């Protein structure tokens, strides 16, 4: 008899938070996989959402349990390193805690549980790495077999075939393979234009702009020199309070004579450069582009676009090797940038876009037109190409691949419980319990293709035992295969990442013992 | 008063200024108690009286 | 009516005594007796401000724009001078006097205090024999006022100014003690009870 | 209880008064016996918190936060009173704070336990006025009767000990007293440095009772200078100077700007380039005009800007901005330095020294205070107190105005009566010995005065444990046949009853203020015999 | 009679006076509620905590901390809302120790009301205690051993306190990790305090042991458009210049012409007046510049054909770490250059953490302030962290102030256990049942301690005592087995500065709590 | 210093008994002796009732 524990809400409150994780697990076990379906989630506002993504998903309904919270934020822990395994990675987490249960029960303690799992996953983390295989980025088929991997959980799979090898070019455009060691997806610009089909969407090397053209007649510009005009061309305003006394008739008509002066003066020196395309970033507290310097620029031939935001403004130079300019004086031809065109795009009656292809300094930036017949599809189809592109990511900063099909979970599951039977003590029961949980996966997608879990998990375990650690579930044959033969190849940073995650939140929520309502 | 501030007074002027009379006759004491006041600055109650 | 004490501590002044009134920095450098001060009684301003509400500077040259600031502060200061020359060692003031007059008078050990209610300027003009000036032009010994002693003292958690001395003094000050807020303003209506008659 | 209850002898409506039925009235004896019961629970609540082991009482506000103290003042300016009598009895403690700044509790007291006293007259069937009169005869014997028993001490800078030890009687009653004698001993310094011995006053705005959470109580102290909540203006700057040279000044570091509405006119470039010129060289013409006069520091009221504060810097000038007007005037008196207005009206007369400015941490917290002293002859001072709790803090805040407040009256008087209740005994012996010789009908209002009086000794004795009849009477006789006024209660159980040699030692001023007080208010209540509110 | 109970109420609706056992049953009630909530997170065992504000943001934090949580929470009691205030001022004057002294002045409270059962009067208690609190003092300071002088035993207590602070907290997972970081993380401050020269960034995703102390210095600001990204052997200029359309402070400064003409001059003048700034600045010799406020198009233009590096809307910490990182002046004018120093670094770069970029310099001059990178999975995990590295890092801080180190796992509080028991069974009267009750709460500290873990606390505290009392007076609670061991052999130190504060602050609190014998509140402002 | 009486309810409560006591002696005070007088006292069922004796009011 030892010490007579006289309270019983800490056990309470376990308990009830590995109910709320294990009941957001369950919640999102069917957005798992190929065979995996789509949730719609309409907000308090009537914003509709449908989505496959788990981090989307979590992030979406507002959970309330303080442990469902905490999935969610690990599901966009995740999402931010690895961008793809939000899903993966709750029912991971949900699974071990949900064993974490019957440990309890048993009567451990939740450090011993805690200390456990942590052997559990660096024992599993060297089981992955081992299982893995180095990548070359020169792997192009590597690299397109890992997109299309992360599309076939999404609503655009069958566009598979032509986003993956956009979402390939698209990262092998914006990073030097030689020496990068990871990817910012801010050089890969998406924007999403209703309209037409999921098989309109396009890979454009220059630049696209939203903002509409302000001169009426020039639409379309070759050979384009570009400028961007950080200073307003309107009537002078100095910075400080500035008023033009009038006390004659004569100085009304100076006043206008002398500001149609001072803007054609400005626009000649436009001109003087070659400029015939003119980005002018947008001004409040100023006009930035009167009519009179329109009449202008139009009467000079040069395209204008105003309202250019400041943000984009780093990303526009980075696209078409233009430098912004504050100062006319600094405002020159080496200053400009060179394109082989610039157009005003129509796209069926479902608006206008301005296009500025080629490029002299086409500089680490390109851009992912997404079209679609619906908002939610055109969203969700963002969302499945950001996951492709977060799969190269990993690929670039970790060179090395894992199979899929839940082969890593299963070889995983396998190798920890042969690990437990040989740490034998209270820690061989919670390791088992962590193989077990972590054999959750592979029944999730045996489950959602529509085959029996049971016999689907136990020929992969015996498979994987006879020694094909690359073996999956086929949800195209129905079974159980080498699953590299399907080509189901992810990057092993996903796996590892998720693991390490979903250990830490449950060594975290297994440190808790009470709930306050401040 | 209304206000809870409290006034402590043997001048039978301010206590009668303090009462809220209302009614047209005996208005007619506290106003000669008011002229007593006014003319004299002593007699107040007495005048009542 | 100052609350604390008893009704014998409760006393008579034959001269002029009224409460501190909201001094700036420099009033605790400022003395506090004077032993035979002559007295400035005024209705002036005396701080930095606008000259004038409805009055506006216009100047096109930095060299005029210092004038101005130095402008500002050379009718401050002049009328500060005028005040200082007159011997006047105590000044008071129904308006305002700034922090600057108050540095100022402090460092001529002068005595100054501002926002003074217009009565107690009235009692302290009765009492000390001068007259109260809107002007700082013509401030002669004929409406400077005077008192054999000035002090600033402490009754019962406030600080009063005393002018005590004054022969000629048509005023005087009751300062009634006592326990409470009603317990003082009863005495004060048995007082005017006993006044009156 | 009604204003009025006739409605007429005919039937007709009878209104006298303005809402006459929600209105409520008392008259009569009922009327001071409810005065008499709510100034006796007043009472009853406040002797608890009498003598050295009286207990605290913990006041919260209407928005909750938590005062615990001792101090019969606070705690009914804190207290939620509704009737008109307890709001006398506040008014009536609140006196004596100001008065005095000591017995605000002794005040209640013993005015609840003459109203109690004028009870059993009143149901004796004396007329309440002659009670009144009773009781201003008997407290004018008793106040004769201090005068008479009063002891005298010495008020002088080289001697403190008797200061020091009517400051320790002070702050015996309070939490403060686990460092008693060095609270005494600061509190005796404090008004010693700052007070006018010619003109016996001590302006307590020369004095700054600041005080900061953490540290210990023990870590309190006397700095003879100044504190602020400031810290030098650029990060880079020195956080200590050792004989500071210091320029007060009230004129922001900024170009200067007129008071009346103006417009500066730009007309040209060269216009344009003349104001460039015009602020670059009023910025430098002021950190010159600092430096010339010989300042190792400035202290400015209303902050300064970008280019001042790096000129400061670049030319070795540690600076503090956004001072308050009440701590400018404090340095000013402290360092020996005269306020200056504007930078061109700077001398090096009107600077102030101080041996020592340093920036003071305070641990893991991000706030820094400027501590200004080693002054010369500093005529204003500074008690910075430090303890575990905001609670604390502000107890030994108003503890240590109470010991300044008898530091002062000590300096306006330095009449003694020893304390302990040996006082009270001594004029409630007098009392009672006049009353023999009076043979009118106030022999019993003065009886009642003597048994009030003997209330306070009684209280201590309860508080205190013992046994108040027993421990009254043995020291009441022992004071009649060993004439010896100082024989009062063993509240610490230091076995003598000898309050000269325990040295628990009051103010004549004050102990003749209770008394006074007491008697005003009680006079003033025993006179009201009506009521009347809605 | 009584306030309350009278005849009449004198008291406005609302108003309430708990009298005294009413008052002290209420005081002890909300302290031991304060406490019994509090302990559950004291020692290597402890466990967190979920806050979950009901605010409509409804805030989410898991914390081990007392002072976080007594502050996170609704406190209506007086007694607890003292305890609570208590637990801030520990927070304040040291980092650690927050539930050590809320825990104690329950438990003294508890004795305190025991007492009181027991007819004692709470005065003869506050007399017993505080002699008890003397003798605690005089123990603990004669314990208290110093390593200040020998540098490498001084490292070792440094990162042997560091070890204790984080034992209790959720960074005890990779503690020796951790450990190191805080220990170099003081370290880099050179003996100043300043604990906002130690920034510390949390970066959801990674892990846990992931995080790491900046060699150099991080940034979370942006560069200019036509600016290098990359800098070697980086000469710097820290500033705080306006550089924003920074106008004549004349402020009845207008522009009143006649002329557009003559509105286009003095717009040109202004232009200039910007222009010769900026060349004012780069007359420095620079090529990196930080301001503190904006950097509008135009002067990031010129930095830009000047090949400048222009940091800008840095904040006053920002400018504050960049001067102590690098060795630069912060500046506001540049009439002098000759007189600003200028920061150096061997390089700046910009690095990738997590999806965001921040600026890089390493090599620095100084490196008297520091950037640590946390990284965790959730953000609860990130907050948490940070606060355990706040606590570590201001005892540390506190250490490297006062090297008076203090054996921990209740080793100390036995100590002076043992000290108020000589002096109690030395002491005659019920001042000596006061003082063994002093000594109980004291003992009751480890016992919560070992309980927490799962021991027996009686067994293990009784050892502890009779090994106080035979003369190991460094004889504490092995926490790894659950026996008793040598913390001066196992490395459980303390710094004397948290022991003590916490011992007089608990004290303290307790003696203001028991002389309360009246609670007079006043009617809700509603 | 005896035992502390950690309790005040059982003071109060003397107190408050002695109060209504000494209320209702002090009520009927007035109807004592030859000089004293009646009161009337008028039931909530609206009896009225006039008396000098102790026992009946
Ligand atoms: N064609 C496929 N056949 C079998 N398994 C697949 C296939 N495509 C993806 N998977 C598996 O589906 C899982 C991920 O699907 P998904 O719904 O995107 O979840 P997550 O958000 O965790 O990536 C991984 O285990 C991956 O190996
Ligand atoms: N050491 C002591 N021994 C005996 N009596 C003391 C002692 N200290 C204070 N007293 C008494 O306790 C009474 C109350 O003092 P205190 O509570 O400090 O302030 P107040 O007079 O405002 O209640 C005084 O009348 C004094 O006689
Ligand atoms: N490794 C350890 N072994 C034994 N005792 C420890 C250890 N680490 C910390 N302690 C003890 O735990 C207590 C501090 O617990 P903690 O939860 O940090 O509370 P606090 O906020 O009061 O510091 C101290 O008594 C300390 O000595
Ligand atoms: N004529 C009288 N003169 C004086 N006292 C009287 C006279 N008649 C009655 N008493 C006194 O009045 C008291 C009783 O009066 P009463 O009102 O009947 O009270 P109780 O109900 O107690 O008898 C007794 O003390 C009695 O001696
Ligand atoms: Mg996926
Ligand atoms: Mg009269
Ligand atoms: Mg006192
Ligand atoms: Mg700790």
């Amino acid at each position: 008899k030892g010490a007579y524990q006289d309270r019983d809400k800490p056990a309470q409150i376990r308990f009830s938070n590995i109910s709320a994780a294990k009941a957001v697990a369950d919640a999102i076990r069917t957005s798992l996989g190929p065979k995996g379906m789509d949730k719609m989630i309409q907000d308090g506002k009537g914003d509709v959402t449908i989505t496959n993504d788990g981090a989307t998903i979590l992030k979406q309904m507002q959970v309330l349990h303080p442990a469902a919270r905490m999935l969610v934020e690990l599901s966009k822990a995740q999402d931010i390193e690895a961008g793809d395994g939000t899903t993966s990675v709750v029912i991971i987490a949900g699974s071990l805690l949900d064993s974490c249960t019957k440990l309890l029960q048993k009567g451990i303690h939740p450090t011993i549980i805690s200390e456990s799992f942590q052997k559990a996953l660096e024992k599993g983390i060297e089981i992955l790495t081992d299982m893995s295989r180095p990548v070359e980025l020169s792997d192009r088929e590597t690299l397109l077999n890992s997109a299309t991997t992360s599309l076939n959980s999404k609503v655009v799979s069958q566009y598979s075939s032509l986003l993956s090898p956009m979402s390939v070019n698209a990262v092998m455009k914006v990073i030097d393979p030689a020496t990068a060691t990871s990817v910012d997806l801010r050089d890969i610009k998406i924007v999403k234009k209703l309209g037409g089909t999921i098989d309109d969407c396009e890979l454009v090397e220059g630049l696209v702009l939203t903002q509409k053209v302000s001169n009426s007649g020039i639409t379309r510009v070759e050979k384009a020199k570009i400028g961007l005009i950080q200073f307003c061309l309107s009537a002078p305003k100095t910075d400080m309070d500035n008023q033009i006394v009038v006390s004659d008739y004569a100085q009304m008509d100076r006043v206008l004579r002398e500001e149609r002066a001072y803007i054609l003066n400005l626009v000649k020196q436009i001109k003087k450069t070659g400029c015939n395309v003119l980005l002018i970033q947008k001004s409040i507290l100023r006009d930035a582009l009167s009519d009179l310097a329109l009449h202008f620029l139009n009467k000079m031939k040069i395209m204008v676009i105003k309202d250019i935001e400041r943000e984009d403004i780093e990303f526009i130079c980075k696209t078409i090797g233009t430098k912004p300019v504050a100062h006319i004086d600094q405002f020159t031809a080496d200053m400009l940038g060179s394109a082989e065109l610039a157009e005003e795009v129509n796209l069926n009656g479902s608006g206008k876009l301005l296009k500025i292809t080629g490029c002299a300094s086409p500089g680490k930036t390109v851009t992912i037109v997404v079209r679609g017949s619906n908002k939610l599809v055109i969203e969700e189809a963002e969302r499945s190409i950001h996951d492709a592109l977060c799969v190269i990511r990993c690929l670039v900063k970790k060179r090395a691949l894992i199979a899929g099909g839940g082969a890593p979970e299963i070889e995983l599951a396998l190798r920890l419980t042969e690990y437990s039977r040989t740490l034998s003590g209270m820690e061989s029961y919670c390791v088992r319990a962590f193989a077990d949980a972590m054999e959750v996966i592979p029944s999730t997608l045996a489950e959602n293709a529509g085959l029996n879990p049971i016999s689907t998990v136990t020929e992969l375990r015996n498979r994987h035992a006879q020694g094909e650690k690359t073996a999956g579930i086929n949800v195209r044959k129905g079974g159980i295969s080498n699953i590299l033969e399907e080509l189901v190849v992810q990057p092993l940073l996903v796996s590892v990442s998720a693991l390490t995650l979903a250990t830490e939140t449950v060594r975290s929520i297994l440190k808790i013992d009470d709930v306050v309502n401040t | 008063d209304g206000r809870g501030k409290a006034t402590i007074s043997n001048d039978g002027a301010t206590i009668l200024k303090l009462l809220d009379v209302v009614h047209p006759a005996a208005k007619t004491l506290v106003d000669i108690a008011k002229s007593q006041d006014a003319e004299v600055g002593d007699g107040t109650t007495s005048v009542t009286l | 009516k100052v609350q604390g004490g008893a009704l014998e501590d409760s006393q008579l002044v034959a001269g002029v005594a009224f409460k501190k009134t909201f001094s700036y920095a420099g009033f605790e450098m400022q003395p506090k007796k004077y032993h035979n001060p002559k007295i400035a009684l005024l209705n002036v301003e005396l701080e930095l401000k606008a000259e004038k509400d409805n009055a506006e500077i216009r100047v096109h040259t930095v060299e005029d724009y210092q004038a101005i600031v130095d402008a500002e502060w050379n009718i401050l200061y002049d009328k500060l001078e005028k005040i200082h020359h007159s011997g006047a060692k105590v000044v008071l003031s129904k308006l305002p006097i700034g922090d600057v007059a108050t540095q100022y008078f402090a460092d001529r050990d002068m005595f100054c205090a501002g926002r003074v209610p217009e009565e107690d300027l009235k009692r302290t003009m009765m009492a000390c024999g001068g007259s109260i000036q809107t002007s700082v032009n013509a401030l002669s010994a004929d409406v400077l006022g005077r008192c054999q002693v000035f002090e600033e003292t402490q009754i019962g958690g406030e600080r009063y100014n005393f002018f005590t001395g004054c022969p000629k003094a048509k005023t005087c000050t009751f300062i009634l003690r006592g326990g409470a807020e009603q317990f003082m303003e009863e005495t004060e209506r048995s007082l005017h009870d006993a006044i009156m008659i | 209880s009604m204003g009025t209850l006739a409605f007429d002898e005919y039937g007709r409506p009878f209104l006298i008064i303005k809402d006459q039925d929600r209105k409520s009235r008392l008259m009569g004896l009922e009327a001071l016996k409810s005065h008499i019961m709510a100034a006796k629970a007043v009472a009853n609540t406040m002797r608890t918190s009498l003598g050295p082991n009286g207990l605290d009482k913990m006041m919260v506000d209407k928005d909750g936060d938590v005062t615990v103290t001792n101090d019969g003042a606070t705690i009914l300016s804190m207290m939620d009173v509704d009737h008109q009598i307890a709001k006398l009895m506040v008014e009536l403690s609140k006196s004596q704070d100001d008065e005095i700044g000591d017995g605000t509790t002794g005040v209640v007291v013993l005015a609840g336990a003459l109203l109690e006293e004028a009870e059993q007259l009143l149901d004796r069937g004396i007329h309440p006025i002659r009670i009144a009169d009773g009781y201003e005869q008997a407290a004018r014997v008793a106040i004769e009767h201090l005068d008479k028993i009063s002891d005298s001490v010495l008020v002088d800078i080289k001697d403190t000990e008797p200061l020091i030890q009517t400051a320790k009687t002070t702050l015996g009653s309070k939490v403060v007293n686990s460092c008693h004698r060095q609270m005494a001993e600061i509190a005796v310094n404090a008004v010693l440095t700052v007070a006018d011995m010619e003109r016996r006053d001590v302006d307590f705005e020369l004095i700054k009772v600041e005080g900061k959470v953490g540290g210990r109580l023990e870590d309190t102290k006397l700095i003879k200078g100044v504190i602020v909540d400031k810290d030098f203006s650029h990060p880079q700057m020195p956080k200590k100077v050792e004989d500071a040279k210091i320029a007060i000044l009230t004129c922001p570091f900024e170009p200067p700007k007129p008071k009346t509405k103006h417009k500066l006119d730009v007309t040209s470039v060269e216009d344009y380039k003349a104001l460039q010129k015009y602020e670059k060289e009023k910025f430098e013409e002021m950190i010159q005009q600092i430096k010339e006069t010989g300042a190792n520091l400035a202290i400015c009221q209303w902050g300064f800007d970008d280019e001042a504060n790096h000129l400061l810097l670049q030319n070795n000038l540690p600076a503090v901005r956004w001072v308050g007007g009440p701590e400018i005037e404090l340095i000013a008196i402290a360092t020996g330095g005269r306020i200056v207005p504007r930078f061109s009206e700077l001398t090096a007369e009107k600077l102030g020294f101080a041996g020592l400015v340093q920036e003071i941490s305070f641990g893991t917290t991000k706030d820094k205070m400027l501590v200004i002293e080693q002054c010369k002859n500093s005529r204003a001072v500074t008690i910075f107190i430090r303890g575990g709790n905001k609670m604390i803090i502000e107890e030994a805040k108003r503890s240590l105005h109470d010991a300044l407040c008898v530091i002062r009256n000590l300096i306006r008087d330095n009449r003694v009566v020893y304390g302990g209740g040996a006082a009270e005994i001594s004029c409630a012996l007098a009392v009672s010995q006049e009353a023999d010789k009076c043979p009118t009908l106030e022999q019993y209002a003065m009886r009642a005065f003597a048994d009030a009086l003997e209330v306070i000794p009684m209280a201590l004795s309860e508080n205190s444990g013992m046994n108040p009849i027993q421990t009254m009477t043995e020291v009441r006789a022992r004071q009649v046949k060993e004439m010896n006024p100082a024989l009062g209660i063993d509240c610490l159980h230091k076995g003598t009853n000898d309050m000269k040699q325990q040295h628990v030692i009051e103010t004549l001023i004050g102990k003749k203020q209770q008394i006074s007080l007491a008697t005003q208010m009680v006079r003033m209540i025993l006179k009201i015999d009506d009521i009347r509110k809605p | 009679a009584s306030l309350s109970l009278a005849p009449v109420n004198i008291f406005k609706a609302g108003a309430d006076e708990e009298r005294a056992e009413t008052a002290r049953l209420t005081s002890f009630i909300g302290a031991i509620a304060i406490g019994d909530l509090v302990k559950s997170t004291l020692g290597p065992k402890g466990m967190d905590k979920i806050l979950l504000s009901s605010g409509r943001d409804a805030s989410l934090m898991v914390t081990n901390d007392g002072a976080t949580i007594l502050k996170n929470i609704g406190v209506d009691n007086p007694a607890a809302k003292v305890l609570v205030d208590m637990s801030r001022v520990q927070d304040d004057e040291v980092g650690d120790g927050t539930t050590s002294v809320t825990v104690l002045a329950a438990e003294l409270l508890r004795e305190a009301e025991s007492l009181i059962a027991k007819k004692i009067h709470p005065q003869t208690i506050i007399a017993g205690w505080r002699e008890a609190t003397k003798a605690a003092r005089e123990a603990l300071l004669s314990s208290a051993v110093d390593h200040g002088s020998d540098e490498v035993k001084f490292r070792q207590d440094l990162m042997n306190i560091a070890g204790t602070t984080l034992s209790s907290k959720l960074l005890t997972h990779h503690k020796d990790h951790f450990t190191k970081l805080a220990v170099e993380a003081v370290l880099r401050l050179k003996g100043s305090g300043n604990l906002e020269a130690i920034h510390i960034i949390k970066k959801l995703g990674g892990s846990l042991a992931d995080s790491y102390l900046d060699e150099g210095f991080l940034l979370d600001k942006k560069i200019g458009v036509n600016q290098p990204k990359r800098i070697e052997n980086a000469k710097i200029l820290i500033a705080n210049t306006g550089m924003d359309t920074d106008k004549i402070k004349i402020f009845g400064s207008r522009v009143r012409v006649d002329s557009t003409a003559k509105v286009a001059e003095i717009e040109h003048a202004e232009k200039e007046k910007m222009k010769e700034k900026v060349e004012r600045i780069l007359k420095h010799g620079i090529n990196c510049f930080i301001n503190r406020q904006l950097i509008y198009n135009y002067p990031e233009q010129l930095f830009g054909a000047a090949g400048v590096m222009a940091i800008e809307h840095a904040d006053f910490a920002g400018v504050e770490r960049l001067a102590l990182v690098t060795g630069g002046e912060i500046a506001s004018t540049f009439d002098h250059p000759e007189l600003v120093k200028l920061g150096s670094c061997k390089l700046i770069e910009e690095v990738m953490i997590g999806e965001d970029k921040l600026i890089h310099f390493s090599g620095v001059a100084l490196g008297e302030a520091c950037t640590i990178v946390l990284r965790g999975a959730t953000q609860q995990i990130l907050d948490e962290a940070e606060r355990s590295l706040h606590d570590a890092l201001c005892v540390l801080a506190q250490t490297v102030k006062d090297s008076r180190t203090v054996y921990g796992g209740g080793c100390s509080e036995m100590l002076m256990a043992h000290a108020v028991t000589q002096l109690a069974n030395r002491t005659p009267g019920k001042e000596a049942v006061a003082m063994e009750s002093y000594a109980k709460a004291l003992r009751m500290l480890p016992t919560i301690i070992a309980d927490n873990a799962g021991y027996d606390s009686a067994d293990l505290v009784a050892q502890l005592r009779a090994a106080h009392s035979e003369g190991n007076t460094t004889a504490g609670l092995d926490m790894r087995e659950g026996t008793i061991g040598d913390m001066a052999i196992l490395g459980i130190t303390e710094s004397f500065q948290v022991k003590r504060q916490v011992l007089l602050s608990a004290a303290e609190a307790a003696e203001v709590i028991l002389r309360v014998d009246n609670i007079i509140k006043a009617a809700p402002r509603k």
